[PDB]
């Protein structure tokens, strides 16, 4: 169907509980003049656009502000004129009346919902995604142009929209200033209306909106999320997410919906969800104890010194902790055999579904404390809440545990749930007192939790104080340094390699990781050279939001002491790291258990980021692929992987082969291969300059994708001497590994699809190891954003190349993030819908990378042109983390001048010629007795100069022949370029260094050779490799435009309708009937053109194509009949929407004359430089030669 | 990642020397013998040292296909392209050629069609260089002329005359008959045969004449002339638009020029330049007689002429048509109409596709007025579309280079055993015709035979005067 929506930017006044803010609103009539209502619960979002898989919607947009906005909408397909968004996409200027609309006017988008943009049979009922304005976004997104757009199912046409937004009235358009964290525009719970039912399940759909990244954990008290069939107890919301969830609502009253992070308490993202009508058993007896807890045992001492050994104003290792302890009796006389592995964890809590804890607790500390878990809800009394009840010191207090429904694994989560609890009398400081335990809910166990104690909050800090320290008086509590030596960052309240598991190799080990304590920051817990089973798919790093555990299955089949972490370098530096052991306890066609050898080298190169397209140049270090093992050639990257940039080499291999990786360092500094899925059979990986080392493994079934997901996943691979300034310095690369027979053996790669892998990051120079000479070599609180560049593949401001793809193939992305806690990176191909495969298959738009994740989508591009893959996040783009990737047809495969005498003779240069051979004569099918290129001298080249950079997908060559004989180049090379000065040789799908093409045999013959993948280029140059007797040419372009316009239209091809060419009059009698359905291009007959029956200069043919079309070109052509040369020699073109308002297509100022043909028979295109969006065409001849006779060719595209 | 699937061997450059050739020098079918220019070094996988490439794949040196148009073949297979046939041996095409020619043609009133394949129209009056030898630098052996009365406006009763000189012999062809005022000085290669509708007069190796006996002069030359000729026929060099050069040198646009440029007498009217009337006077106004003159020059492009539309370019021969039928009355009596369809069909036959268009309804043609069977000439008079010009006879015993294959017209079919004879238009025993024989070779009475023409001591002329032999030495001129 088609919906109607009515959107006006009107600039009101905005009080969360007053600030100025641009919001959309929606009208009810075309005269934007009655606002149309929208419920209360809704603020600052926009109305909320539903349409179907099989609907189209069009929406216009009437600026009613001071300031341009825009339409950009998510997760649904449009062409170029109603994206919404301005960039170098080589658009016409009626294709940009979309990227702004400035104050007073007005814009009308189409967003068509294809098959392509629907849900898959595994995501929900509607998908969830928002249009938003895109003139300058950060300003746009922090003034309020924000809204909802659910994209559902056929029919599918109780559910809320919840904005969780970061409003910056810094950044906005009037701020020429707090941040108010708000739900729906709203802070400190002041959201009304949000009610829902009293049984049935509700339907969130919730978008995260924020201009900087700042992560944030929604909880619902008393009740889980439901998340792609995944059992949740919060959202997990990136600064910009779409995502939906389902909450089963059981209990009648009030919830708090809010956000949990400490940091985030004060700033009130806070609201109220009004829910109303519309047998074994454990028995556990845990105390909490004071005792001296040792936070590195067995470890001498810099962060050691500052953190451990202990001084004048420093405490040490030991600090006076309270600790759950389990007893084997009522009495609380022994305790049960305590673990060196649990550390600093209380007993582990277990229980299925429908399972009954029975907790006794005895406060045998000095204060009064709590025992209460997070996840469970069911908690009573044995015999306000018992969550913020104290229970006194010496008192026994006894609590029942009933694990419902809602709290246990579905079917798709992992077996057991890792929840954990502690004391919530005082939250922070009881847990940072040392009160936490952990706890599984599993369906009808190595724990690990990483947990900064933050000993400074403790209640026990002033006896810490007045004990370890000789002069309890002189110490200043205030004293950063003091302060900072008192946050311990342990694993399981272990400090500096303190805690070391041991496991069996070949066994099956489960981990429940758990991220409590300070830390605020999400964690990138990751195990050195393990890969994991994570949400039924084998990955390498575990996202770990505060306050949240996760499970993890792994098999120990890699030996060795290996260091437990999380890529957070503070973090990794303060001891938040622990050792883990593991030990045992005839003519042939070319193209039609393998070692996949490698060789990469470390090399040191100038990196300017793009910006030579002063300009400063910084000293970086890459991984750089070689041709053999002397390291003295490097393999040239060709139009395939042009796309890398900074990224290193593929490194592709499959199931049951063998990768070996010869790696040696060619810079000055030491460095490492690192890759998670190198195996051995502790160990000093480390690399000294000038030094070679080999990295030989075999790929197993968990390095490799599952059967559901794609035939190809992606890992990453990096120098980990230095985990953070190794990264910065730009040392990363991709490692494919694909399923069985999915790799092509000749070439190498999986050819059916095509793949392209993208790295988003900023790089700090200031964080490189070469700071001190980029500062040297360049300068001879903005010094640091001058050396900050947010780049993908090391390219910023849309000037990575290399992304060129075909219309309607299937393409694979490779994306990756790495970096610190900023790089959470809202990646979002503009216009285009991907799929994500962990079990099932799952439709998106936007994906939320976060560091050390090497995620993999797919996509399927329809419509051609230039488009945009960006970063959400406002800072990232407006600081350029966004690049261009071009959509090309087939289909437009059409001559670029060089026959047609389009190409001038100034476009056609060569090293020389010979004789009057000129190179504007190397033209197809010219004839002469000097009828071509031709040059008497080795290494020579023959340069065409394309006046604008094009497409160009085939040459077709000619030789041509002397008095007696005949001239050709049997073999040459194709160079091309963009801007005359540096040249790069064409290799698309080679096997060597470059594409070798073979030209002619004979002086006739033509050779047609493809480019493919094509060519994006202004000039290019041939360059003869062999010759029969002299380099001779006769060529002819093959290309096409970057948006693909320059088709017939069907008129030669007869795909135009007869009912569809019309005229004023036409020429007939008993004889010839010169109708004007007849005036097709190259049509062969009798009467085979148009002609009016009285001949005047105010005759006029007109098509009509029944739907708005672009013409880009008109070939019109003339007849012989009678043997009389009847042709059209000047003519104007006229065009209009509904074929009774005409107007003349002028060009500078006034009316266009188009020059015709000189001869009847060869056909002339006339091409419009400014594109013409229309429906019907008119030609009006004006001056015509024996008759008013034409044959016409439409030259253009399909347009909205 | 220089990942080269066996038995492809993979070349590596040295990156020292810069000047190993690697890739770039791939060896082909197409480039063995060709010297490779490379830049430099480029590493990649290439066939084993045995093979070479073949597109997407590796094949024996021994089996490397010779190229021709759009098409390859195997080794030791044989084609046959003109005059010349050629074995595939070693990539190249081995030859065992005869000498090619080419045919200038004037079709029609006053079009012209040139060796190199360009036709023109020329509506000149006057008496014009058809081709000739005396260009530049030249060795002064034949010339031929063309003279037009009559071929204006009302060509309907336009004549021809061609005048021959050949090395001191001047023949007259006109009012369907040929005359040799002259004769000339080797008699030896001198021929004039008189087959079906058309007569081919061979005058020497190289030099052919055949004529319809009304309006289709064809003067017929080897390849050995290709930049020794020039005038309305062209230079023949092989190249079609520089035809239109005049006779100083000098390419002319406008063909009135060309034409008027080869003028033979100073005392005829230059001929001026009219704008090209499409529709004569039959044809202008008159919509009815344009229709019917375009049904009946749709015959060339029908399905009897449907084997010669890919070798034969059918557009001049259909303008001519169009244009001569166009002067006609009526197209049942329009010479021109069947003259044109006749000599298309030459053409056409010419390239081995012999057509049989004539018909009773159109063109009718019979041999019944010659077939006196019972007036005492035992000889059996057949039409034929495609029949040999060079039919041993009594006028012509020994066989003769025929410049054509076979030509259309009646005739004479005799029992075996018989030759023909035209003086008596019968079959006769072959020890009847009046013809002498001499070096093997039998020439007709009153024939003269040239032996030793270079060699003085050896020289002799033999006549013949009925079956006497008569050989006398050739006088020295001094
Ligand atoms: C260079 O490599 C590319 C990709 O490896 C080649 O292009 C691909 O060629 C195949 C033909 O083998 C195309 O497959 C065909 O697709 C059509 C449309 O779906 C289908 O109907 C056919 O049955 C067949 O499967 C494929 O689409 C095409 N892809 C692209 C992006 O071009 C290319 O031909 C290679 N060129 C050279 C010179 O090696
Ligand atoms: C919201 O609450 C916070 C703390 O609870 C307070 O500082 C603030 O003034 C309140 N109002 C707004 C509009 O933020
Ligand atoms: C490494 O080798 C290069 C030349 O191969 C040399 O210039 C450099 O000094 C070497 N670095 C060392 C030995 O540390
Ligand atoms: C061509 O073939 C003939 C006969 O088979 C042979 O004698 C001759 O050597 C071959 N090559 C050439 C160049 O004539
Ligand atoms: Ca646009
Ligand atoms: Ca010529
Ligand atoms: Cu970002
Ligand atoms: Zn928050």
């Amino acid at each position: 169907a088609t919906r109607r929506y009515y959107l006006g930017a009107v600039e009101l006044s905005w009080d969360y509980m007053v600030y100025k803010k641009t919001l959309f609103v929606e009208f009810t009539d075309h005269l934007f003049n009655i606002a149309k209502p929208r419920p209360p619960w809704m603020g600052l979002l926009g109305p909320t656009i539903q349409a179907e898989v099989y609907d189209t919607v069009v929406i216009t947009l009437k600026n009613m502000a001071s300031h341009p906005v825009s339409l950009h909408a998510v997760g649904v397909s449009y062409w170029k004129a109603s994206e919404g968004a301005e960039y170098d996409d080589q658009t016409s200027q009626r294709e940009k009346e979309d990227d702004k609309v400035f104050p007073g006017g007005s814009h009308t988008y189409v967003w068509q919902v294809l098959k392509e943009n629907g849900p898959m049979a595994s995501d929900p009922l509607c998908l969830t995604y928002s249009y938003l304005s895109h003139v300058d976004l950060v300003k746009d997104l922090n003034s309020g142009l924000i809204g909802a757009l659910l994209v559902c199912r056929e029919g599918s046409l109780h559910k809320f929209i919840l904005l969780f937004a970061v409003f910056d009235e810094g950044k906005s358009w009037h701020s020429e200033w707090p941040k108010m964290h708000t739900v729906n525009g709203y802070v400190n719970r002041s959201l009304p209306g949000l009610i829902g039912c009293h049984r049935k399940s509700v339907y969130w759909h919730v978008i995260g909106m924020g201009t900087t990244p700042e992560v944030h954990s929604i909880f619902l008290e008393g009740h889980t999320f439901l998340v792609r069939n995944h059992r949740q107890a919060s959202l997990e919301i990136s600064p910009i997410t779409f995502l939906t969830a389902q909450t089963l609502l059981m209990d009648l009253g009030q919830f708090l919906l809010f956000c949990h992070i400490s940091s985030h308490q004060h700033d009130g993202m806070e609201a109220y969800v009004k829910v109303d009508s519309c047998p074994k058993t454990w028995v556990h007896y845990i105390a909490a104890e004071e005792e001296d807890w040792d936070y590195a045992p067995l470890v001498l001492a810099s962060y050691k010194s500052q953190y451990l050994n202990n001084g004048p104003q420093r405490i040490g290792r030991k600090y006076k902790k309270v600790r759950f302890m389990a007893y084997t009796d009522e009495t609380f006389k022994t305790r049960e055999a305590i673990q060196h592995e649990s550390g600093i964890l209380g007993p582990l809590l277990y229980g299925e579904v429908g399972d009954t804890l029975l907790i006794i607790f005895k406060n045998q500390a000095s204060r009064p404390y709590n025992i209460y878990p997070h996840g469970i809800t069911d908690v009573r009394p044995l015999y306000k809440h018992l969550k913020d009840f104290p229970i006194l010191p010496g008192e026994i207090f006894k609590y029942k545990w009933t694990v419902t429904v809602e709290d246990g694994p579905t079917k798709s989560d992992p077996r057991c749930l890792t929840r954990y609890y502690s004391s919530f009398v005082n939250m922070e400081r009881d847990l940072a007192s040392g009160l936490i335990g952990p706890l599984l809910i599993c369906y009808k166990r190595n724990v690990i939790l990483f947990s900064v104690f933050d000993e400074n909050r403790s209640w026990y800090l002033t006896e810490n104080i007045q004990r370890f320290l000789p002069n309890p008086a002189g110490v200043q509590l205030e004293d950063p340094e003091f302060q900072a030596s008192n946050i311990m960052h342990s694993i399981n309240g272990y400090v500096f390699d303190s805690l070391q598991l041991s496991v069996c190799l070949h066994e099956v080990a489960y981990w429940y990781i758990l991220s409590i304590g300070a830390q605020t920051d999400f964690l990138s817990v990751f195990f050195s050279g393990y890969t994991f089973k994570h949400k039924m798919v084998y990955e390498d790093t575990l996202t770990l939001f505060p306050f949240s555990g996760e499970t993890v299955f792994m098999s120990m089949e890699n030996p060795g002491l290996w260091i437990l972490g999380c890529h957070n370098s503070d973090f990794r530096n303060r001891g938040m790291t622990a050792l883990l052991k593991v030990s045992s306890c005839e003519d042939f066609d070319i193209y039609d258990k393998k070692t996949r050898h490698y060789f990469i080298a470390a090399v040191e190169r100038l990196w300017d980021y793009g910006m030579s397209s002063s300009v400063p140049q910084f000293k970086k270090v890459v991984f750089q692929e070689f041709t053999d093992g002397s390291f003295t050639q490097p393999l040239y990257r060709g139009e395939l992987n042009e796309h890398l940039g900074l990224l290193g080499p593929y490194i592709r291999a499959e199931v049951e082969d063998n990768i070996m990786v010869t790696f040696r360092n060619q810079a000055s500094r030491p460095y490492s291969f690192y890759s998670s899925l190198i195996s051995y059979e502790p160990r000093k990986n480390f690399v000294k300059p000038n030094e070679t080392k080999t990295y030989f493994w075999k790929v197993q079934h968990h390095m490799a994708p599952t059967k559901d997901e794609f035939d190809c996943k992606a890992w990453a691979y990096f120098s980990d001497v230095d985990l953070e300034k190794d990264v910065h310095s730009g040392l990363i690369g991709p490692l494919l590994v694909c399923h069985t027979n999915t790799l092509n053996p000749a070439h190498g790669r999986q050819v059916t699809v095509q793949e392209f892998a993208l790295f988003f990051t900023i790089f700090d120079e200031t964080k490189s190891w070469y700071f001190t000479e980029n500062m040297e070599r360049n300068c001879r609180p903005t010094f640091k954003e001058n050396y900050r560049f947010h780049a993908i593949n090391g390219y910023i401001m849309d000037t990575l190349p290399g992304l060129v793809m075909a219309q309607d193939q299937r393409i694979r992305w490779y994306l990756l993030s790495m970096g610190s806690n900023e790089n959470i990176h809202s990646i979002h191909f503009s216009g285009h819908v991907f799929t994500v495969r962990k079990k099932e298959e799952y439709k998106m738009a936007l994906y939320n990378l976060y560091p050390g994740v090497f995620e993999t989508v797919e996509m399927l591009p329809s419509k051609a042109g230039i488009w945009r893959v960006e970063c959400l996040i406002g800072e990232h783009l407006h600081a350029g983390m966004s690049t261009l990737f071009l959509v090309y047809s087939n289909k437009c495969q059409t001559p670029l001048g060089m026959a047609s005498g389009h190409i001038r003779d100034f476009q056609i240069t060569a090293s020389g010629q010979y004789g009057q051979w000129a190179p504007k004569l190397a033209r197809l099918h010219y004839s002469g007795s000097i009828n071509a290129w031709s040059t008497k001298e080795p290494f020579s080249w023959i340069k065409v100069d394309l006046l604008a950079p094009m497409i160009i997908h085939g040459i077709k060559t000619q030789g041509a022949r002397q008095k007696f004989s005949s001239l050709y180049i049997s073999q040459f090379i194709i160079m091309y370029s963009l801007d005359g000065k540096k040249w790069q040789t064409y290799r698309g799908n080679s096997t060597g260094t470059l594409m070798v093409f073979f030209g002619n045999v004979d002086s006739s013959g033509i050779k047609h050779n493809i480019f493919n993948p094509p060519i994006i280029a202004r000039y290019i140059r041939l360059h003869p490799t062999h010759y029969s007797i002299r380099s001779t040419l006769r060529m002819e372009l093959m290309g096409c435009d970057l948006n693909s316009c320059s088709m017939p239209l069907g008129m030669e091809s007869k795909a135009i309708s007869d009912a569809q060419i019309t005229a004023s009059s036409y020429f007939t009698n008993m004889f010839a009937t010169w109708s004007p359905s007849k005036a097709r291009l190259h049509l062969q007959g009798r009467s085979n053109a148009w002609r009016p029956q009285v001949n005047n200069p105010k005759e006029w043919l007109q098509v009509d194509f029944q739907k708005t079309m672009k013409v880009t070109g008109v070939t019109t052509q003339g007849v012989k009949s009678l043997l009389t040369s009847m042709y059209v020699k000047e003519f104007l073109i006229s065009s209009s929407q509904d074929g009774h308002q005409w107007t003349l297509f002028f060009q500078n100022g006034k009316v266009k004359v188009f020059q015709g043909n000189q001869d009847s028979f060869t056909p002339v295109v006339n091409s419009l430089d400014p594109p013409l969006l229309t429906r019907y065409l008119r030609i009006h001849p004006q001056s015509w030669v024996h008759q008013i006779a034409l044959r016409m060719e439409v030259l253009g595209c399909e347009a909205q | 990642s220089l990942s080269c699937r066996p038995p492809m061997v993979k070349l590596v450059c040295p990156a020292d020397n810069l000047r190993a050739e690697g890739l770039e020098c791939t060896k082909t079918c197409q480039n063995y013998d060709l010297e490779c220019m490379s830049m430099g070094c480029v590493s990649g996988c290439l066939c084993p040292p045995g093979m070479v490439r073949h597109e997407n794949r590796c094949v024996a040196l021994e089996r490397c296909p010779c190229f021709h148009q759009g098409k390859e073949y195997a080794p030791g297979e044989t084609v046959k392209i003109g005059c010349n046939t050629c074995v595939c041996r070693d990539r190249k095409w081995n030859c065992t050629d005869h000498v090619c020619d080419a045919t200038c043609s004037t079709i029609g009133m006053a079009h012209y069609l040139t060796f190199d394949g360009l036709k023109y129209l020329f509506p000149g009056e006057c008496q014009y260089v058809l081709v000739q030898d005396y260009c530049g630098s030249n060795p002064g052996t034949f010339r031929i002329l063309v003279g037009n009365k009559g071929c204006s406006h009302p060509s309907v009763k336009c004549k021809k005359r061609v005048t021959i000189l050949v090395e001191g012999g001047e023949i007259e062809l006109f009012d369907g008959e040929v005359n040799v005022k002259r004769p000339m000085k080797d008699e030896t290669h001198f021929e004039v045969v008189e087959s079906g509708r058309y007569i081919i007069l061979l005058l020497g190796k190289a030099l052919s004449v055949v004529w319809d006996r009304h309006l289709s002069i064809s003067v017929v030359l080897k390849q050995t002339y290709q930049e020794k000729v020039c005038g309305l026929c062209g230079n023949f060099d092989g190249i079609q638009n520089n035809d239109l050069t005049s006779s100083n040198l000098q390419v002319e646009e406008d063909p009135v020029d060309f034409g008027n440029s080869w003028k033979v007498s100073s005392q005829c009217a230059d001929t001026r330049k009219v704008p090209l009337d499409s529709s004569p006077a039959t044809c202008h106004n008159n919509i009815m007689k344009q229709t019917m003159v375009d049904s009946s020059c749709r015959i060339l492009t029908s399905d009897v002429f449907q084997d010669c539309n890919k070798l034969v370019d059918p557009e001049p021969y259909l303008d001519v048509c169009i244009y001569d039928t166009c002067s006609c009355e009526s197209i049942g009596d329009c010479a021109a109409f069947c003259d044109t369809i006749a000599a298309y069909a030459h053409v056409c036959a010419q390239h081995g596709k012999v057509v049989t268009w004539r018909t009773a309804t159109l063109c009718p043609q019979s041999c019944e007025e010659r077939n006196l069977r019972e007036n005492g000439y035992e000889a059996e008079w057949r039409y034929n579309s495609c029949a040999p010009a060079c039919q041993v006879t009594c006028q012509h015993p020994e066989p003769l280079a025929c410049p054509v294959q076979c030509v259309e017209g009646c005739h004479a079919h005799c029992p075996p055993g018989k030759i023909l004879d035209e003086l008596l238009q019968t079959c006769v025993d072959p020890e009847d015709c009046p013809v002498c024989e001499v070096a093997g070779r039998r020439f007709a009475s009153g024939k003269k035979v040239t032996l030793n023409p270079s060699d003085p001591e050896h020289c002799q002329i033999c006549h013949c005067d009925v079956v006497n032999l008569t050989c006398e030495a050739c006088q020295e001129p001094g």
